[PDB]
């Protein structure tokens, strides 16, 4: 994972490059002075590719060497159990509807179904949280 | 009161040639249709409307 | 609350805009609310008590 | 019908509301001074601004429509929670 | 097995992608900035400093909560774990319903989102940062409802520590934005 | 022995066989395969529209059709283009190889993906919905400039519903991208290194990166945009400087936004032609660092769209885009010097590769020759930029999608498709598409800019918009062929379920059944190298791989 | 213009290109097999196929013919 | 219905030409302490009724308890929703506002003039000469009043009293047979329950009744031949008669000196709707030639037919009431009105088929999801690495094992079955502390011992016996 | 001898390639047919609960013994009806199974043999299988 970490401390000095660049060059030499909206989507892009390098190192200066990160390693290595994955569900295809009809809402001025597609999300993402989560009914 | 520009494409039903007088019609107000009274007059499209059921 | 609200409320008509109101539309909802809230609740304490003795 | 529609009257101001009438817009009668009194225009725009900037005294307002969104508010709120506090109450076997 | 965790990077990049939605904000509110010269607020409008800083002492006490949470959230205590939450999410409305407060004080003093660029600005760059923060209280309720359902098991001290670094993420921004604006001018 | 098996097998399957699964989904397989779907009836409605278009701009004058209508037309024909056929066939493509590709046994979001996909088709139903308005949809093109997208022009409700479709299919695109990278970064095969996977994996990791750096910027600009319209925000007013700074956003955004639809199709050329060349990739490393150089500078380019402004610094971004022109050129390099000196077939996938090299070679000379700022000073918004990007667009999109589908569909379905059909549909497309789309430097480098509802007869160029008419009718009817193969071999046609029907194949995939069981596999190879497959099938072969693999 | 005389390249420009392009492709030789003939021995190896429709070495019957 | 002046509280209404009952209805919603609540809390609760009495119907006729046992029962119950839509129909008329007048003059008086062999006999009869009448608004208090809620008081009863003594069915389970009935005994449990369930109910009613306004007479004026609007879409209950209406072609015959005008067409389409409703179970019975007794339901997913048909005459029902709601569509949403009336006219026809045949197919995929589930053990949502190289579910078996591992086969009895981990006992039950403090683990100890005792005797006890 | 381009695996599975412009079937007969006469042979197997197996090899040998022998093969050759046709011998052969017996086994035997053999003479043969699976199907009653 060290090289995704390389990557992106990489991609994070370009950015950071290219903003200080562009920065200092429309101080001078130009109609406007500073640009002011650009610089501040690069520099901020910077920062987020040096966040995520930090996190990542962090990540890799606390953690032992994975079989996939060892070349040459054996299948067996790898052998065990792995996360657990959500089965068959229809939960995100509501979720889906009720989003959509929060987008139309808030595409024609209509506040009381705006309300009621942020309450259909609200139903929504609680519906979503506690799929495997509810136990048997009580009776 | 229709606007005396065009008067030309009007059809003057073939029993009522002569009811129609120069910028006057008067027309009726109960709709044929189950009898809801038609009030909405649009005067550029000259078409009248029933509310009840369009 | 219900029997408060219900005994001292300004419920005489007054609507207009030369004085703000914001009072005499409040008579029905806060009747509706208080009745509502208290039959809701003596529900909810019944279901409750019954599920869990 | 067609396309074009009524417009709402609450961000009408009166000045307007009076010359919009006795000019005579798109697709809206044309009202002359001739047929209309000046003072059926001031008890016109009188009532209108008395109308619309009055408090309901009914609660929330639903839209000034006729039943069909109270029977749509009946079926989205009532239903739901009806049915919510069957589900509590009641067991499912 | 994993000794990576996927919802950690993905809420990283998720948090990413926020921050560079207040990215665009900044970018908005920046923008004709100086195309206004001396006094470039309107007169029609005086920020409070006396009620901006204690939401901004809320909200760091709010996240030092969480991570005292989060402290008590690696090793095998929920209930302090609920604790160190309920306090945040107290904390965090407290400091919803100052800004509420501060909003309705500024309105009724002029200034509003039709009134003038300056204010018009300055309402939606807050706007998304409370509507996000609300967001986040969502996310506590959710959390602390699903811990006292099931048992205790790794994911859940994940989905814990995740909306624990985006509540600081939060933080952070907050901070950033009051600097700019506050302080700067 | 005498193993008894089916004379075939079930055409279609039990009845309801499809609806419940599809509903109740979790297999990234079928996500993919719906996306395909409807980029393919996306791709047709916008068909029509063009052909519309192409038919009433002909015969000089107004035949049928209104301005504001033809307005309206080429708004709804770029925006469902760009934002509605390209970005989803990306994760269409993505669901179906990508965890394949890896060797991981499932995605590491399964939920999402079934959210992310019906968020988009949600989001393309609703803002294509414009047409039922009586004032129709938005009547500005998709560029979008700042002082006609305000409530003061335009005030019909189609820029509302435009503008809540491409927030919905942004916020689909941020969380497919997201459940790629977290997909690629996390799981993986036990014996894999970052440093032997396909260049297709890494192109969509690059992509889906330039994804999560970009679409946010649309979000916030959407939302500011529709707090104007309804609110009055004084955001975009003349008298600030907002025209120029949401060109700035937009461009900014919306360069990447065609920059993010080249990387993976050039991975799968460039996957596609080793099988073919039955030779090795090309500068394999050379490949990902000309990647990694595209991905990086491809977001700092953004202001050669404002040349015509007159308010940007010129020969700072000239340079930088000169320079972005090389690691293409590399890229291309490489391609070639993949193919040279081998046995080479012609089926249906390479011919799609060689009309796709040639017409991405031709659009990438027309854009190299449009970077030259007192040459755009003249030919900017005229047909001259039109083919441009039509060409590239195109070329690399349409040809490199067929010709996945021609390579992956025994992989999905177990079937192989006709090559005479294959063979006629990629000829008439290729001739419709050089007849048609040929003639339009001519008519543009000469007055006449882009989006004309009408002109006059004193002009000239009474025949060339004939040629281009004839060339798109022809390409209109060269998609049914296509159409009438794949649903006659989707039930019948040569069954394959011998391992890799294409023999010689490579990145892992062709090392489990064709038709795919749940978790895609049942057992797993030694990996050594970037042919794990190849080794796997031809054993012998190793000593003579690793001997030679640096003669040059 | 709306001719008949002109609008006859645009109609029939594409029908005749089509034509020509199925007539040179169309007409070549697919790779399926000919009809195996019974004058021409069974070249093909033994096959056998199964229904396997019904979901769950004793002979009690037989037969012959010599055509 | 004599006119009078209002000259009470309202001012935008003073010196206004005007009947008396709305004056009456003006006095109880305006100079009474709570009247409009009131009224308020009788609108909404009529509503209530009238969505419950749909649903009701809806699940008796999707589990299919209209067999033969209880055949007069589904009768009755058709004759109540009639008599309960008519006595509703007749409700909101009797402050007679614009929208009352113009909705019940159009119905009544068109459907009743329009009826091609009597026609005006039974129009003069009900209002006693021409349409505005002096006695009609008297004629339909009292018919509001006594008759109908009377005869419907007596009718439930009835009901009640049938479905008394022929006992309730049950659905099928692992403790349940033709021939028993499980469930709880009324004292501890049933009644309390009902009455727990009438104060929720009438919270719920209380509270939304005040915090919506319906039906704001005030805003609207009394009733005179020459003023009309928008104003119109009644109560949604019969909202269908009032799209069948609008929806239907002009369609009109002329023979010597007589017509017969389009709504004609709409009245037997209504009294055919009125005659299928009874009839159902007699063409059911004599079309399967099914004569036998039940006493359990089956689940939905089982049935196809039926619930294709059901399928068919809800999308069918929801049309219709879309249909008359097109002003609202065009007026909220920027669409044509000719385009939305086109839109459900075409729907009418084209949309039962897809639904009818999507819907079978559904029906068709959830017991096939149901067998296929019944196969193999329920999926556990684990995979394993397995070091030669495959990977595997990891099914949990639901009963019999065989040798191999994989469970034998079971049998479908029409019971439903878990399809998730979690709804069987897996691991729950978290530590005993209330919200913020721990218990004692001994206390927590001895409450999972006794739960799972319990649970576990409960179920032995059912499956054994 | 793992063909070129066939390899064991880790498990029992063998994977196989083959070279792009090939097929993986092999079969001299027409695509249309072949589908015909599978959707002939599940909808007689369907109705009639009984696997049905079609053989077109040759049979060199005692015809009975190899036919029989042959049977094994069949995933459930306890109710199960073979019809072998060897073409260079023109043998034509229907055997039984254990547990479809005296469900009109014994009447469908002569029928379809008399029918493939008359169906034979003008140069078909599929159609002739066809004819007899159909009325040997018709024959054999469930049960
Ligand atoms: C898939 C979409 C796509 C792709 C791949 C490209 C690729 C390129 N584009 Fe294009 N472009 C668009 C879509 C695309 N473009 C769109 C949609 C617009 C405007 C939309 C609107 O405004 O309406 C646009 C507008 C646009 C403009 C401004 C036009 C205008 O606003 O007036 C310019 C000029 O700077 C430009 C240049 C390039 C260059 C240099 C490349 C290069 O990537 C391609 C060059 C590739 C080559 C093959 C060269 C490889 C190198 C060699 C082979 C070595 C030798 C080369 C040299 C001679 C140096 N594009
Ligand atoms: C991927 C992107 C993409 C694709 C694939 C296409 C495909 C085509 N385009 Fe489009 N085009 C653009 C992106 C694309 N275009 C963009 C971005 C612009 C300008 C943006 C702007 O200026 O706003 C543009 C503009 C544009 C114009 C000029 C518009 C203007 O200046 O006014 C023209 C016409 O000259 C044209 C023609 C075509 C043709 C003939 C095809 C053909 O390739 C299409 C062939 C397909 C078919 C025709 C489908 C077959 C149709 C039927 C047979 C359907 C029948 C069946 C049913 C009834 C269900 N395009
Ligand atoms: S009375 Fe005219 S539409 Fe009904």
């Amino acid at each position: 994972m060290h090289i995704e970490a390389r990557l992106f401390e990489f991609v994070a000095a370009f950015f950071v490059v290219t903003a200080v660049l562009y920065g200092v060059l429309t101080s001078m030499f130009a109609t406007g002075g500073v640009e002011w909206a650009g610089t501040t989507a690069l520099a901020l892009t910077g920062g987020m590719a040096l966040i995520v390098a930090t996190f990542f190192r962090f990540v890799a200066r606390r953690l032992d060497s994975r079989p996939e990160d060892y070349e040459g390693a054996e299948i067996s290595d790898g052998a065990g159990e792995l996360g657990f994955f959500s089965p068959h569900s229809w939960w995100p295809i509501m979720v889906a509807l009720s989003g959509s009809v929060a987008a139309v809402g808030i595409a024609l001025w209509l506040p009381w179904l705006i309300a009621a597609g942020v309450a259909f999300i609200l139903a929504s993402a609680a519906g979503l949280v506690f799929e495997y989560y509810v136990g048997p009914e009580k009776h | 009161r229709i606007k005396p520009s065009d008067l030309g494409r009007v059809v003057k039903r073939k029993g009522q040639e002569s009811f129609n007088f120069g910028e006057f019609f008067a027309f009726t107000k109960v709709c044929s249709h189950l009898g809801c009274p038609s009030s909405l007059y649009e005067q550029q499209s000259y078409r009248i409307l029933c509310p009840c059921h369009q | 609350a219900l029997l408060l609200i219900f005994l001292f409320w300004p419920w005489e008509f007054k609507a207009a805009d030369g004085e703000s109101d914001f009072i005499y539309s409040l008579t029905t909802p806060l009747y509706g609310l208080t009745f509502g809230l208290s039959i809701l609740s003596i529900a909810i304490g019944a279901v409750l008590y019954q599920k869990r003795f | 019908s067609s396309g074009k529609y009524a417009p709402d009257l609450a961000p009408a101001n009166e000045q307007q509301i009076l010359t919009a009438m006795l000019t005579g817009p798109q697709n809206m009668p044309k009202f002359s001074n001739r047929q209309l009194s000046f003072e059926a225009k001031k008890d016109i725009i009188a009532y209108v601004k008395v109308a619309t900037e009055a408090r309901q005294p009914g609660g929330y307002l639903l839209g000034g429509f006729g039943p069909a969104p109270e029977g749509m508010a009946m079926w989205i709120i009532g239903m739901v929670a009806a049915i919510g506090l069957a589900l509590w109450i009641g067991a499912r076997s | 097995l994993n000794r990576p965790n996927m919802v950690s990077v993905g809420t990283i990049v998720w948090l990413s992608s926020e921050l560079m939605f207040f990215a665009g904000l900044f970018a908005f509110y920046f923008s004709a900035r100086a195309q206004a010269g001396g006094n470039w607020p309107p007169p029609p409008t005086e920020l409070n400093l006396y009620q901006a800083v204690p939401v901004t002492l809320v909200l760091i006490a709010s996240s030092f909560t969480c991570q005292m949470g989060v402290f008590a959230a690696e090793r095998g205590d929920i209930f302090g774990l609920r604790r160190w939450y309920v306090i945040t999410f107290l904390m965090g409305l407290f400091f919803v319903l100052g800004q509420a407060y501060e909003y309705r004080n500024l309105m009724s003093h002029g200034t509003s989102i039709p009134s003038s660029a300056y204010g018009s600005v300055f309402y939606l760059a807050t706007g998304f940062h409370g509507l996000h923060v609300t967001g986040g209280l969502i996310a506590f309720i959710f959390l602390l409802v699903r811990t006292g359902m099931s048992k205790f098991t790794p994911a859940q001290a994940t989905a814990s520590i995740v909306v624990s670094y985006y509540w600081h993420f939060v933080d952070i921004v907050w901070i950033a934005l009051f600097t700019v604006i506050y302080f700067i001018r | 022995e005498l193993e008894a098996i089916r004379p075939y097998p079930a055409r279609t399957g039990p009845k309801g066989s499809l609806v419940y699964k599809l509903i109740t989904t979790t297999d990234h397989k079928m996500i993919g395969i719906m996306y395909c779907v409807a980029c393919i009836s996306f791709f047709f409605i916008g068909g029509l529209l063009a052909l519309l278009m192409r038919t009433e701009l002909a015969a000089p004058g107004l035949q049928f059709l209104s301005n504001e209508q033809f307005n309206q037309l080429f708004t709804m024909h770029g925006t469902i283009m760009l934002l509605f056929y390209a970005t989803p066939i990306v994760f269409g493509f993505a669901n179906l190889v990508l965890p394949l590709q890896i060797g991981a046994p499932d995605v590491a979001f399964p939920r999402l993906n079934a959210f992310s996909f019906w968020l988009f088709v949600f989001g393309a139903t609703i803002g294509a919905a414009g047409f039922i308005t009586p004032g129709g949809a938005a009547d500005f093109g998709w560029t979008a400039y700042t002082p006609l997208t305000d409530a003061i022009h335009s005030p019909g409700a189609g820029g509302d519903l435009w503008i809540m479709g491409l927030i919905v299919a942004g916020l689909g695109t941020i969380l497919g991208a997201v459940n790629m990278i977290t997909t690629v970064v996390c799981m993986r095969a036990p014996g894999m290194t970052m440093f032997r996977m396909p260049i297709f994996t890494w192109n969509i990791m690059v992509t889906s990166i330039l994804i999560l750096i970009a679409f946010p910027l649309l979000t916030a600009a959407l939302f500011g945009l529709a707090a104007d319209r309804h609110l009055g925000a004084h955001i975009y007013d003349a008298a600030n400087g907002g025209v120029l700074l949401w060109q700035h956003l937009f461009w900014f955004f919306g360069h990447p936004e065609v920059y993010i639809i080249a990387l993976p199709f050039f991975g799968i050329v460039s996957e596609i032609f080793p099988v073919f060349s039955r030779k090795p990739i090309f500068g394999y490393t050379t490949l990902v660092y000309a990647t990694l150089s595209i991905a990086a500078l491809s977001v700092a380019v953004w202001a050669h769209h404002m040349f015509a402004t007159g308010a940007v610094l010129l020969p700072f971004f000239s340079f930088m885009t000169y320079l972005i022109a090389v690691p293409t050129g590399i890229k291309f390099f490489n391609w070639i010097g993949t193919m040279w000196k081998g046995q080479l077939t012609f089926e249906t996938p390479m011919l799609f590769s060689v009309g796709f090299m040639v017409t991405f070679l031709l659009g990438g000379l027309t854009g190299v020759l449009l970077a030259s700022p007192p040459l755009d000073f003249h030919v900017t918004d005229s047909y001259f930029v039109v083919a441009h990007f039509h060409y590239v667009l195109f070329g690399t999109i349409v040809f490199a999608t067929f010709a996945g589908i021609y390579f992956w569909f025994p992989k999905m379905t177990g079937r192989l498709l006709d090559e005479r059909l294959g063979k006629l549909h990629f000829w008439l497309t290729f001739i419709g598409f050089h007849t048609t789309f040929l003639v339009q430097h001519w008519l543009g480098d000469e007055g006449m800019p882009r989006r004309y509802a009408d002109y006059l007869p004193t002009d000239g160029f009474q025949g060339l918009n004939v040629v281009s008419t004839i060339g798109a009718f022809i390409l209109g009817a060269s998609m049914f062929p296509f159409v009438w193969n794949v649903f006659k071999s989707w039930r019948y046609g040569e069954v394959v379920t011998v391992d890799d029907p294409w023999g010689y194949g490579n990145s892992l995939e062709w090392a489990t059944s064709c038709p795919p069981p749940r978790h895609n596999f049942t057992e797993l190879p030694r990996i050594r190298s970037e042919r794990p497959a190849f080794e796997l099938h031809y054993p012998h072969m190793v000593e003579r791989l690793r001997a030679e693999a640096h003669v040059g | 213009m709306s001719a008949m005389e002109i609008h006859l390249f645009f109609v029939g420009i594409p029908l005749l290109l089509v034509v020509v392009l199925s007539v040179l492709i169309w007409s070549r030789k697919g790779p399926h097999p000919a009809t195996y003939k019974l004058s021409e021995p069974w070249t093909h190896p033994p096959i056998l196929w199964a229904a396997t429709d019904v979901v769950g070495f004793t002979v009690g019957g037989g037969a012959s013919g010599t055509w | 219905m004599v006119d009078v002046t209002y000259n009470g509280v309202y001012q935008p209404l003073r010196g206004v030409e005007m009947s008396r009952a709305y004056q009456s209805a003006l006095d109880i919603s305006f100079e009474v302490r709570g009247g409009l609540f009131v009224r308020q809390i009788h609108h909404w609760a009529a509503l209530m009724f009238a969505a419950a009495i749909m649903v009701h119907l809806a699940r008796i006729f999707f589990t299919g308890a209209f067999r033969r046992p209880r055949e007069t029962n589904w009768v009755i119950g058709s004759l109540l929703l009639i008599l309960a839509m008519f006595e509703g129909y007749f409700g909101y008329s009797l402050p007679d506002d614009l929208l009352s007048g113009l909705g019940l003059r159009a119905a009544l008086s068109s459907i009743t003039l329009g009826m091609p062999v009597i026609g005006t006999w039974l129009h003069w009869a009900l209002f006693g000469g021409d349409f505005p009448g002096t006695i009609l608004i008297p004629r339909l208090y009292a018919l509001h009043i006594l008759l109908l809620p009377g005869i419907i008081l007596a009718l439930i009863g009835l009901h009640l009293a049938l479905v008394w003594f022929q006992k309730h069915t049950q659905f099928p389970g692992p403790g349940r047979t033709e021939h028993n009935v499980v469930g709880v005994r009324v004292m501890p449990v049933f009644a309390f329950k009902s009455g727990a369930f009438f104060a929720a109910i009438v919270g719920v009613l209380g509270l939304m009744g005040g915090l919506l306004q319906i039906n704001p007479i005030w805003n609207l004026g009394p009733y005179k031949p020459s003023q009309v609007s928008a104003g119109s879409q009644p109560d949604f209950y019969m909202m269908w008669t009032e799209g069948l209406a609008r929806i239907w072609p002009p369609w009109e015959f002329y023979f010597w000196h007589h017509t017969i005008p389009a709504p004609v067409w709409v009245a037997v389409i209504m009294g055919l709707v009125f005659v299928l409703l009874p009839a159902y179970p007699f063409l059911e019975k004599r079309f399967t030639g099914d004569y036998a007794h039940h006493n359990l339901l089956q689940r939905p997913r089982d049935v196809p037919v039926r619930t294709a048909i059901g399928a068919m005459a809800i999308a069918f029902y929801m049309v219709l009431t879309l249909a008359a709601m097109n002003d609202i569509i065009a007026l909220k949403f920027h669409i044509s009105l000719n385009a939305t009336t086109w839109i459900g006219r075409i729907g009418m026809v084209i949309l039962p088929p897809f639904v009818y045949f999507i819907t079978y197919r559904w029906c068709i995929g959830l017991q096939r999801s149901d067998r296929s589930v019944l196969e193999h053990g329920v999926e556990t949502g684990i995979i394993k690495r397995l070091p030669h190289g495959a990977y595997i579910e990891l099914h949990q078996p639901l009963g019999p094992v065989d040798e191999h591992g994989h469970p034998i086969p079971l049998q479908y009895q029409g019971a439903p079955l878990p399809k998730r981990m979690n709804k069987l006992g897996s691991a729950g039950s978290p530590g005993s502390g209330s919200f913020l403090f721990a218990d004692s683990a001994a206390e927590d100890a001895a409450l999972r011992e006794a739960g799972h005792a319990a649970e576990q005797r409960a179920l032995a006890a059912l499956r054994e016996h | 001898e793992l063909p070129p381009g066939w390899v064991l695996t880790t498990s029992g599975r063998i994977s196989g390639v083959t070279e792009p412009g090939e097929l993986s079937v092999h079969y001299p007969f027409p695509i249309a047919d072949l589908v015909a006469l599978d959707d002939a042979l599940t909808y007689s197997s369907r109705a009639c609960q009984v696997r049905f197996a079609i053989y077109l090899g040759d049979l060199g040998r005692d015809t009975a013994a190899r036919a029989r022998e042959i049977l094994g093969k069949v995933p459930t050759p306890d109710n199960a009806v073979l019809l072998a046709v060897s073409p260079n011998q023109c043998a034509i052969e229907v055997v039984y199974g254990s547990q479809v017996r005296g469900r009109g086994a014994e009447s469908a035997a002569p029928l379809g043999v008399a029918a493939a053999s008359s169906a034979f003479e003008q140069g078909e043969l599929v159609d002739g299988l066809i004819s007899a699976i159909r009325v040997l199907s018709a024959g054999i009653a469930p049960g």
